[PDB]
């Protein structure tokens, strides 16, 4: 299904 | 005293960034753990010091049924590592990359497992998660929801305080922190929502590549559902899913305790969630306590790893990673 997604901080 | 030589190296669980978690076993008692080990000079380099020290923080800091639980943190020269109980059943990532829905039946169990963790935090350790999603939902060797990965969380936000980093992860961003203009601990039930969209009706809510698309439509358009959704499920997503804060079901004084009491949960008994007195509609299927069939391939078939007071900039001495729990 939906792709792996990537956690983030700015 | 915890060196990396204490334990047996066995299965790549998975591999990213910052580094990896692996299957292992601790010589001196047989126990299985996942640990997860990072560079600390991937660390410095992409500014996730302070991420790195919540996540011990909570981890060492929390105690519930549906929070991972770590048993140890050291450091080397190079690495950081968390000693963290074995979730055998993998994501829910895994699990729905695979069978596409889950039952309205399993969602609630799931939800209501997930909302007694996060009524905990925000409750009992005034913390705000901020990264609800299924990459960080794990099942354990009886079913039940094990969240991971902290370093997103937000310490000492009581009640209607408010926080401004912009993070997360994109697909599961709620507005007001795509609005950049204050947020309070109601943003965990956005992601609540999504990630029980997900598990209900097989997609994400809003979705696109481009993200610029993508936060165009988490801002502007109106939650939809696909038509085979029960009436209560609809009812609950579209309370969590309301783009205003002030408007989400647990948005309010009440917290969780609102979601808790919505009619799609009408007959959980909330005490017994927490006691695990409910079965798990699905229990991992594992053959033995190396069993790694709920993890990708892709880690599992490959090859595994690869001073005491250096103090340097790139590879910094970390402070409370000398962390043993209490039996
Ligand atoms: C300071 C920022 O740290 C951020 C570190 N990253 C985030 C990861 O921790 C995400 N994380 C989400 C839950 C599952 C997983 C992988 C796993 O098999 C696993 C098994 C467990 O019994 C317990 C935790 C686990 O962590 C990875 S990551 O992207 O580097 C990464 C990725 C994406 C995949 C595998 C390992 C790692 C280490």
């Amino acid at each position: 299904g939906r792709p792996r997604t990537t956690s983030f901080a700015e | 005293r915890v060196t990396m030589n204490e334990f047996e190296y066995l299965k790549l669980l998975g591999k990213g960034t910052f580094g990896k978690v692996i299957l292992v076993k601790e010589k001196a008692t047989g126990r299985y753990y996942a640990m997860k080990i990072l560079k600390k000079e991937v660390i410095v380099a992409k500014d996730e010091v302070a991420h790195t020290l919540t996540e011990n923080r909570v981890l060492q800091n929390s105690r519930h049924p549906f929070l991972t639980a770590l048993k140890y943190s050291f450091q080397t020269h190079d690495r950081l590592c968390f000693v963290m109980e074995y979730a055998n059943g993998g994501e829910l990532f895994f699990h729905l990359s695979r069978e596409r829905v889950f039952s309205e039946d399993r969602a609630r169990f799931y939800g209501a497992e997930i909302v007694s963790a996060l009524d905990y935090l925000h409750s009992e350790k005034n913390v705000v998660y901020r990264d609800l999603k299924l990459e960080n939902l794990m099942l354990d060797k009886d079913g039940h929801i094990k969240i991971t990965d902290f370093g997103l969380c937000k310490e000492g936000i009581k009640d209607g305080a408010t926080m401004k980093t912009f993070c997360g992860t994109p697909e599961y961003l709620a507005p007001e922190v795509l609005e950049d203009n204050d947020y309070g601990r109601a943003v965990d039930w956005w992601g609540l929502g999504v990630v029980m969209y997900e598990m209900m009706c097989g997609r994400l809510p809003f979705y696109n590549q481009d993200h610029e698309k993508l936060f165009e439509l988490i801002l502007m358009e109106e939650i939809r559902f696909p038509r085979t959704l029960g009436p209560e499920a609809k009812s609950l997503l579209s309370g969590l899913l309301k783009k205003d804060p002030k408007q989400r079901l647990g948005g309010g004084s009440e917290d969780a305790k609102e979601i808790m009491q919505h009619r799609f949960f009408a007959g959980i008994v909330w005490q017994h969630v927490y006691e695990k007195k409910l079965s798990p509609p699905f229990k991992p299927q594992v053959t033995s306590e190396t069993d790694t069939r709920y993890f990708d391939e892709e880690f599992t078939a490959q090859m595994i790893t690869i001073m005491e007071c250096v103090d340097s900039e790139r590879r910094p001495h970390f402070p409370q990673f000398d962390y043993s729990a209490s039996s």
